[PDB]
């Protein structure tokens, strides 16, 4: 069968949000369209090459653990902005995602360097968002997940989709996440792929075109996910319902 | 009301005291148990009330004309203020283990005034020889009574220890785990000959013990429970109950808390316990490996404050390895029970799934299968889950 290659940036100190759940979501819907995924763990960037690399990944660590990564990921700053340049399919998970800006405001005024892969800032306060959110997209359909984090980020890139329940990227937008070419970024748990099937769909999607490989059959079964999504929404409308 | 225990112990024969740090509550419940099982009306301070003053209640409101023995747990440190007012004919020592934050050898103190408090008085003493502190109490009667483990008897999941005779630092032929052990000083004090042995055991799920050449099946787990069991041995075997009659009691002793509790009806098993991350799913999820036959699984996930709202951790538990288990079906349930019916598809996990929220009614409904009910709850979905397998089994 086809093979597809993701490499999983800074696995080891990126590992708070239970990445392998993502890992398992491309595993499983590539292997229902007969593609193999192989995942390449990369936690030391010497000489790290796109070449082969089909999808990134890069999860979210804590404060301390994601200036580490920042820092020997900044080693290949322009490979990795020229391979997103290019379209190359990527995900990325809270602190993978806010790193990839010019810089992250600690709640006490700290500030800490991002790879300034895309010119926006996230600034952190101590009252979190949390809660279920759920999410309209074009591209992704519903988005459905738990949120729970300090970081505001600001960036006017587009967005995984418009917020009818939660916050999202901050306090006033209603939008959550940043969709630029083919990198996906976000602040949901859950993990997010494996309700969000139209996430994972797009990423198999975009890397078996690149690739050449076809990507059959296109529409397969989701009543599990959709089971699970439905959870999540109707509990946020009748928590609307409850705010009358 | 010191006067009325002292009067109350006094038309009692038989008074068995349990004590050390560790492990009292299930020594006296397998003593209880096993006496009851075989209508022996006895006095036990059934729920680990083990001061002065619950003894003195137990003793009250439990004493009948027909009360032959009494089963009593007692806290370490309330041995003195008790022994006051009731002196026993037996009394068992589990072991005396310094915690870390202990001060200096706060340890020995507590087993001198023990020593000096029960001196000179017959009562019999059933030590673990295993245990060198629980040991040195062989100095306060003339009337010693021996139990202990074999080496090798299991590989237990394991600071430094000196002698409580000389206090020269003790030399160990063999450790079972922390101070428990084969020791032998310089000085002569030893881990002596047990009266009562265990050869060797395991846990596949639960306690299967070898005592004196005769082989124990029991439906309690935890590596620690083989010294609870064989304290309680001991303490039934110098009551004069005999293998069969211990044996009895012994098979059907069971936890109540939800941790490797197990139930039965006719032919009917269950086993609930409770998993609320990663590792307890995991110990959870191996436990059916262990059980001969199809299993029926009923996995609850509620995301109330309590077990936190987010659900992810059920991606870093190895639900995958239930495939290699022999399985009629899994309810999930809870008010996550669909995020579980979507763990175990990604899991590829193929048997057939039923998703039923009411915690109650999925638990129920395992009765309608003939295999092994596995029941996993996470910590909000312990309480009705547990209440349900109560009431369905009877
Ligand atoms: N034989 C043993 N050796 C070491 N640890 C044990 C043993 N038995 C039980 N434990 C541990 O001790 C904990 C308490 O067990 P329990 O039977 O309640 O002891 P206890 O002596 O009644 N406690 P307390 O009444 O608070 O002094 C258990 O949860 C076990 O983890
Ligand atoms: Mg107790
Ligand atoms: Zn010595």
């Amino acid at each position: 069968m086809h093979e597809l290659t993701i490499y999983h940036f800074m696995s080891d100190k990126l590992n708070l949000y239970s990445d392998i759940g993502n890992i398992i979501a491309l595993r499983q819907r590539a292997k229902k369209r007969n593609i193999k995924v192989n995942v390449v763990e990369i936690n030391e960037t010497e000489g790290i090459t796109f070449d082969e690399c089909d999808i990134f990944f890069i999860g979210g660590g804590s404060d301390r653990e994601q200036a580490l990564a920042t820092k020997e990921l900044s080693k290949i700053k322009t490979p990795l902005k020229e391979a997103i340049e290019d379209g190359m399919p990527g995900l990325t998970i809270c602190g993978g995602y806010q790193f990839l800006g010019k810089k992250y405001i600690t709640p006490d005024g700290t500030e800490l360097e991002g790879l300034g892969i895309l010119d926006f800032y996230t600034e952190s306060k101590t009252n979190r968002l949390t809660g279920d959110i759920v999410i309209e997209s074009d591209t992704f359909g519903t988005i459905v997940g738990f949120e729970n984090h300090g970081g505001r980020t600001y960036h006017d890139f587009g967005t995984l989709g418009h917020v009818t329940f939660g916050y999202g990227n901050n306090d006033e937008d209603k939008k959550e996440g940043i969709h630029y070419k083919n990198l996906l970024g976000t602040y949901l748990h859950g993990p997010i792929l494996p309700k969000n099937y139209e996430i994972t769909d797009y990423l198999l999607e975009k890397a078996c075109e690149r690739k050449g490989i076809p990507f059959e059959p296109k529409e397969i079964d989701n009543e599990a996910e959709i089971q699970a999504k439905q959870v999540l929404i109707d509990r946020a409308n009748r928590q609307k319902k409850s705010r009358l | 009301d010191t006067d009325v225990l002292r009067k109350l112990a006094e038309q009692v024969d038989d008074i068995v005291f349990i004590s050390g740090t560790n492990g009292k509550t299930t020594t006296s419940n397998l003593i209880g148990h096993t006496l009851k099982a075989n209508n022996i009306q006895i006095i036990h301070n059934n729920e680990g009330a083990n001061m002065a003053a619950g003894i003195t209640s137990a003793f009250i409101m439990q004493s009948t004309p027909k009360t032959k023995i009494a089963v009593i747990e007692i806290d370490e440190g309330s041995i003195p203020r008790v022994l006051k007012e009731v002196t026993p004919s037996m009394m068992v020592f589990t072991n005396f283990f310094r915690d870390q934050m202990d001060r200096f050898g706060e340890i020995d103190i507590m087993v001198n005034n023990i020593a000096e408090t029960i001196s000179n008085k017959g009562i019999k003493l059933l030590l673990n020889a295993d245990d060198p502190f629980v040991s040195r109490l062989k100095i306060a009667s003339d009337t010693i009574v021996y139990y202990g483990m074999k080496a090798h008897a299991h590989e237990f999941e394991q600071e430094s220890r000196y002698c409580p005779n000389c206090g020269r630092l003790l030399q160990y032929d063999y450790i079972h785990y922390n101070q428990i052990g084969h020791y032998h000083c310089q000085c002569g004090f030893k881990r002596e000959q047990a009266k009562y042995e265990i050869s060797s055991f395991d846990v596949a799920p639960f306690l299967y013990l070898n005592i004196n050449d005769e082989k124990y099946d029991m439906k309690i787990a935890g590596d620690f429970n083989a010294y609870n069991a064989l304290a309680a041995y001991t303490v039934l075997r110098e009551l004069g109950l005999n293998e069969q009659t211990i044996k009895n009691g012994f098979e059907t002793y069971t936890s109540d808390n939800g941790r490797m509790q197990y139930f039965k009806k006719e032919r009917k098993e269950a086993m609930i316990n409770l998993a609320k991350n990663p590792a307890g799913m995991n110990a959870s999820l191996s436990v059916g490996e262990q059980l001969e036959g199809e299993k029926v699984y009923v996995i609850s996930l509620n995301d109330n404050a309590a077990d936190g709202r987010d659900t992810s951790w059920i991606y870093d538990a190895d639900f995958e390895k239930l495939s290699k288990q022999q399985i009629e079906a899994i309810i999930v349930t809870g008010t996550r029970a669909e995020e579980l019916q979507l763990r175990l598809k990604l899991a590829e996990v193929e048997v057939p799934i039923i998703v039923e929220r009411d915690i109650y009614k999925a638990t129920a409904k395992t009765m309608d299968y003939k295999g092994f009910t596995v029941a996993i709850p996470n910590y909000t979905s312990l309480a009705p889950m547990l209440e349900q397998l109560n009431r369905s089994f009877e």
